[PDB]
């Protein structure tokens, strides 16, 4: 399906906890949960 | 049972309450009428610069069974791609780095 | 649902811009322009 988007937002989580603002990574995590359940 | 759960997700502990941060590595079965207390642990258990101490597999093939708790080095999969750490489109090692 | 997804990543862009890194912001903007077509 959206495997491109999934890979990209996982990359975003990677870089985002490689940032310092460790919090939006987890938001994107629940977003991926939302994708998988839908 | 004791475990780590972040602040604005605390409420998610409920019978039949799935989720992402509250489900992929923990789950309570229905029919437990009891109490749970959450609270700040930062006065002693926190540190500036990323508390590199917690972890939970952010990906799994389904939810958990009643009070199920099983360790797994297994990667998540969309296809059947054998990956042992290399980040592909579906290799997906579920390591969520709580720092 | 679908609009919830598009607006949660709308907010992804918003928040990352609220963080500050031209590069990742460009990447996720590419992401949203990609997804909305898909």
């Amino acid at each position: 399906d959206k495997e491109w988007i999934l890979q990209k937002i996982y990359e975003i989580m990677r870089l985002l906890d490689e940032l310092x603002d460790a919090e939006a990574s987890m938001r994107v995590s629940d977003l991926i949960y939302e994708f998988m359940k839908k | 049972d004791s475990f780590v759960i972040r602040g604005d997700e605390v409420r998610q502990i409920a019978p039949g309450q799935t989720g992402k941060i509250a489900d992929y590595n923990y789950k309570l079965p229905d029919d437990f009428t009891g109490c749970v207390i959450a609270w700040n642990s930062n006065n002693l258990d926190s540190k500036v610069g990323g508390n590199y101490n917690y972890l939970y597999r952010l990906f799994r093939k389904s939810n958990l069974k009643p009070f199920e708790r099983d360790i797994s080095t297994e990667i998540y999969q969309a296809g059947s791609t054998p990956c042992n750490g290399v980040e592909g489109f579906n290799c997906y090692f579920p390591l969520q780095s709580y720092g």
